């Protein structure tokens, strides 16, 4: 898992 | 609407437009590929707010996943995004910077190397920049630029920061590396030699590749070490070894001296295996990943039975070392026993004096005393049946494919040395390299010899015609001679070898493609004379190169223990039944460049070596040095997703191509590897292989094992590497 | 199953028509005669030529003796032991007559409260109460349990199903779906820890994690500096990862939205959440604990379930003659069936909840060239369902104006004016752009004025026995392949899908899809218009990455688009196989 | 498991003697002022010189606040869903109290009659609601089925 690669999507 | 995260952190509109031109732009000139295609699987993936480093992810791996056999164009599209991505990434625009002002930004921040300011002015980096052709970087394949991106470029390897692009990299390569050529010739050389290698002409190995130019001096990937029969030797090999791997090179280790089990090494010779394999691996991540090694010994050891079953993973620990490779090492008398049907002795080093020297230099010497010491029967030693050790021996090769062979009398009666004052008598990890050695007293004694062999390829699919070779055999030795005044040794007798020989091994790559090419096959016999023809001119021309060189800068220090400086060539000491498989004359005048040799020596004592590559010919869509793909497609993981690789000129030459598993068998093959060991001064990673579902019952007959064993031997093959076997 | 037969002679009595004019018959029994039989006339010739499809226990009960019809019920668990005997005596007497059971047990406080001994005992109880009826133990009886994902025990629950633990640390026949909000995807992504409670203390976090978000952000982030109260702290990514991880290799636990349950539903969450799904993740409707198998003040949910066949009807505006028929057929029936259970006739009565939803919708995309991976199908879809909600909308408002709304229709956020195209989710406007067609806002009046007979109408199920009788793709997925292949003792029993030979290359079978993105966009969208929740699958082709590994990035990043296209609920995780 | 403590700080409040007689003087609370303190000392030193033996919920709880101390029921099972049911909500209500439970399941009908598919799925069901609060279903509640 790459928490950076996640953090930019918005919910 | 949809949004979209700039570099910095603040939205933006999406621009499908501006995808959509960087597509068309990629897809200039590629065949069968869909833009609409590559938009309709990428654009899907997309969601309000997405980071603008995602959507370039997405557009490439979108198109990487098309790559097919029916459209490998694919390969380009996907690469151009990708160069495009980088550019970005580096420059913060599609267009690199000037030249200069790149270098002097990458020595402030320690990346590159601030001897390129001293050695060069600011006008000479201006004319350098001329030379450079960015949109090279068009010409890579998708897993091409994979390969620059994951261990080539210049890179943080914290924050994953890429600094440069691949013609950065090709212009300071040739920078460094004619740095002190005089003014007059000085940037001609870096001219062409960058050309040569940016137009993959040239290819280069991953050390040169990604260190060239920075502050690094390491670019020694592989060493070869003798081991004496001495604890102090024993520890220095040791010493030596750990030195080495934690700079990442593969170690060939020579040690069939240490006596046996039981002699006057009362407790033998696996114990110091087992701590010669701790050493190899003293630098690996868990311990397997990284650091390799083949160790060699003699076929008639006292020891060998316990030696050949090292890897089998089904014994006990004590019997047991299993993360080494082996070479096995034989001569005419034990094959000759073989097909007698007789009997092999098994002597330890220790009781045998005189014994080990001649198995490499002097086979009738050999033979005498071997007979003679069958003879006295106070020498401690092993009888058993020749069948049994050779059908042991081919059993280990046969299931773990590690078990290796080298010819010791092929390596000495067919060599560029001497073997009375240095015989060859081991390899390096792969097989390839056949330099002489000597023991170490302590990991510092100047008396020890550690041999050392920088390494480049030839590409056979860029080049258009064998006379091209001349003007690339110059910059290919050139190159690499300045190379070994600039690296770095860690351990004196290393230095000793590099600098008393200057050895080099150069080969070649994209083979099978060149046969395809010229409607040759490798199975039939059919492209004989043309590898003849091809490799003639191969070593003729690298000669040349060193003998222009010696002219120009001097032999080397020890060039007077070589056989050419005795006026013979290969073309003389080759095995003789290659008469019987080819008959293509000389096309180039060897009886003048014998006395041009004789006359002024050579810059190198060894020049041609034929290594594996698989990184290497990636970088210029190669099939692997001289060997036949498996198939048309090549498939590798990474965490990017799947990539692909499709064999070059798929579209035109399929049915051209023989793949693999196509050969009925492997006589074609090493003929083919004998024709070009007639013009090798080192020798050949050559493979065996077998498809179990062409035999009864899918079992290999050893008869068939013994056979190609044989046949190689006929054809005066000095090395056998892995045995693949098909599965499935 | 569905003609009358001798069940022990293997006699079959009647063939189809009869079956289909007297299912007709029965639910339009007490019509007027005025227009009783032109009502029977239309609702044969529709199922007859399968517009119309209807559910099993419709099928082969309706003209019978009996009056078992409910296949699907809801029950809420509260957190004492009379609630929990009150849940388990439910669902025995609902397995018994064969309903799939949706169970909330998300109240019952953790293992270590002042359940001294935990949820897991209790939940081997519903497993054993759910199997009670069952041939061996294994085959019949189904159930889907619910908890959130914040409850203080969820590590020990999410892996309860994990066939390679110890024995009391499992209970492996039962279904989960764990329940997520906003909040907890948030500390996901921003790499954070969540804190477990349990329900018993955190006085009013229950309630607002499905009605109020911002209450819940507030007793949340209070809750978490008071140190007297009892709770546990994970790293965001290790509890989603372990979920993943369980619903991978399982494919059964699920996931439900319970804001998305809230923010966008016919109901008002302040007087009437929705808290809960049932087995396969489609309904979404309120319930209230029961203190005993007779307790009035309990509430259990019922839904009566059927389907528009898409590939049957030749445009849209045929909708209209058949959502009368659908709605009118199935309002009867509420009036018909038998009630074991007083909550559950609460419920029914309260609320006349129908989930009327669709098959053959691969089909209907076939032959309009599209395909549901790439986005083609997104405006199609829009306008697709918006004719579908509308026109259910109007027949239940005209229904309404006949026969009176539902008692308690005052609950729905439509009672308030508020419409389906008011709340959904934003982000759909990104990825289609088709308009409304229909007049939303004369409905609007006319339903503010005159209500609904019916609190829901629209949930898109699963179909697999039903879509066979009109040789229809099921509900709304792409099917695997060409051919359908089931076993049976009279030999192979082959399917192929409709129309193949004109058709082949139109249809986008299951593996052919590059990903979810497609699929998650067009459920996105059939949400918008949709009163309950649809049963979404998620498919992954080991081949289609590195080393044959599906990568927890990929996993995650596809939880995370379904819920930014407003997905209620998250079913099935189907893994292709060799 | 007998004398008056605090389970978290495991401090201990009474000694053996005050047990004993406390037991005996809520058991005879309730007779009159005439034979009462008479019944409370002879009931004391019959316990106390070990001629009487008193089971566990009795010699740890009579004197405590709680009302517990049924250890042994007995549950007759009907030939129905609701007996079914109320058998189970019973087992459930009195293992929370710690009782042990003999469940008589033979009216239970077979499988196969016209209850079809037969006993085992209700005495796992009972077994469930034995074990339903315990530990992890292992340890604590037990029963014997007739």
């Amino acid at each position: 898992v790459d928490t950076d690669d996640l953090s930019n999507f918005q919910l | 609407n949809l949004l979209v995260t700039k570099r910095d952190g603040s939205t933006e509109r999406i621009n499908l437009d501006k995808i959509h031109r960087v597509l068309d732009w990629a897809a200039e000139g590629l065949h069968n590929v869909s833009i609409s295609q590559v938009e309709l699987r990428s654009h899907i993936q997309f969601y309000d707010g997405i980071k603008t480093s995602d959507i370039h992810e997405t557009i490439i791996k979108a198109a990487a996943d098309l790559i097919s056999r029916d459209a490998p164009d694919y390969q380009y599209l996907a690469a151009r995004l990708a160069i495009f991505h980088l550019r970005k990434k580096a420059y913060g625009q599609f267009e690199p910077p000037a030249l200069y002002d790149h270098v002097v930004k990458m020595v402030e921040m320690g990346k590159y190397d601030n001897h390129l300011l001293e050695d060069y002015t600011e006008e000479e980096f201006k004319q350098m920049d001329t030379f450079i052709d960015h949109d090279r970087d068009m010409t890579f394949s998708y897993a091409a630029v994979k390969q620059l991106e994951g261990k080539y470029l210049v890179q943080n390897r914290v924050t994953g920061e890429i600094y440069e692009s691949a013609q950065f990299l090709y212009i300071l390569v040739a920078a460094c590396l004619f740095s002190n050529y005089p003014r007059e010739t000085r940037l001609q050389y870096v001219k062409r030699f960058y050309d040569a290698v940016s137009t993959f002409k040239i290819s280069l190995p991953t050390p040169i590749m990604s260190g060239v130019r920075t502050p690094t001096r390491q670019f020694s990937s592989c060493v070869l070490i003798e081991c004496g029969d001495s604890l102090d030797s024993i520890n220095a090999t040791s010493s030596a070894i750990v030195k080495y791997v934690s700079q990442r090179a593969g170690i060939g280790i020579n040690a069939g001296r240490i006596r046996a089990l039981g002699s006057p090494f009362h407790t033998g010779c696996i114990p110091f295996y087992k701590h010669f394999q701790t050493a190899v691996k003293s630098c690996s991540q868990g311990g397997v990943r990284g650091g390799a090694a083949t160790l060699f010994y003699p076929m008639w050891h006292l020891e060998v039975e316990s030696l050949l079953v090292l890897k089998n993973n089904r014994g006990v620990e004590g019997n047991r070392v299993r993360h080494m490779d082996y070479g096995v090492q034989i001569n005419k008398l034990m094959y000759t026993r073989l097909l007698k049907g007789e009997d092999i002795t098994l002597f330890s080093p220790s009781d045998v004096p005189g014994l080990y020297d001649a198995f490499f230099a002097d086979q009738e010497e050999f033979e005498r005393l071997y007979t003679k010491y069958e003879k006295d029967d106070s020498i401690r030693k092993q009888r058993v049946k020749a069948v049994e050790l050779f059908s042991l021996m081919m059993q280990e090769r046969a299931s773990t494919g590690r078990i290796y062979i080298q010819n010791v009398d092929h390596c000495n009666t067919h060599s560029p040395f001497d073997p009375a004052i240095a015989p060859v008598r081991q390899s390096n990890l792969a097989l390839e390299i056949a330099l002489p050695t000597k023991p170490l007293n302590d990991v510092n004694d100047e008396n020890g010899e550690i041999a050392l062999c920088t390494l480049s390829a030839f590409n056979l699919g860029a080049i258009n015609n064998l006379d091209e070779l001349e003007e690339l055999a110059i910059l290919a030795v050139r190159a690499l001679d300045a190379l070994l005044d600039y690296q770095d040794y860690p351990i004196p007798a290393a230095k000793r070898g590099a600098m008393g020989r200057r050895t080099l091994g150069i080969g070649v790559i994209n083979f099978a493609y060149y046969l395809a090419k010229h409607g040759k096959r490798y199975s039939d016999g059919s492209a004989n004379n043309l590898t003849h023809k091809t490799f003639e001119a191969i070593q003729y021309y690298l000669l040349k190169a060193s003998n222009e060189l010696a002219k120009e800068q001097g032999a080397c220090p020890w060039f007077n223990e070589t056989t050419y400086a005795k006026g013979i060539l290969p073309i003389d000491t080759y095995k003789k039944d290659l008469d019987t498989i080819a008959n293509e004359p000389l096309h180039y005048d060897w009886e003048a460049l014998r006395e041009s040799i004789k006359t002024h020596g050579l810059r190198n004592s060894t020049l041609s070596a034929l290594m594996p590559s698989e990184t290497s010919s990636q970088i210029s869509n190669a099939t692997n040095g001289i060997e036949p793909p498996r198939g048309y497609v090549s498939i590798k993981a990474s965490k990017d997703g799947i990539l692909r690789q499709v064999v070059p000129d798929y579209e035109h030459l399929h049915d051209a191509y023989e793949l693999l598993w196509e050969m009925p068998g492997n006589d074609g093959y090493l003929q083919l590897v004998g024709i070009m060991q007639k013009f090798i001064d080192q020798s050949i990673s050559a493979n065996t292989n077998y498809d179990p579902s062409r035999f009864p019952s899918g079992k290999v007959p050893m008869q068939q094992l013994l056979k190609d064993l044989l046949t190689a031997y006929k054809f005066g093959v000095k090395t056998l590497y892995y045995q693949n076997t098909r599965d499935g």
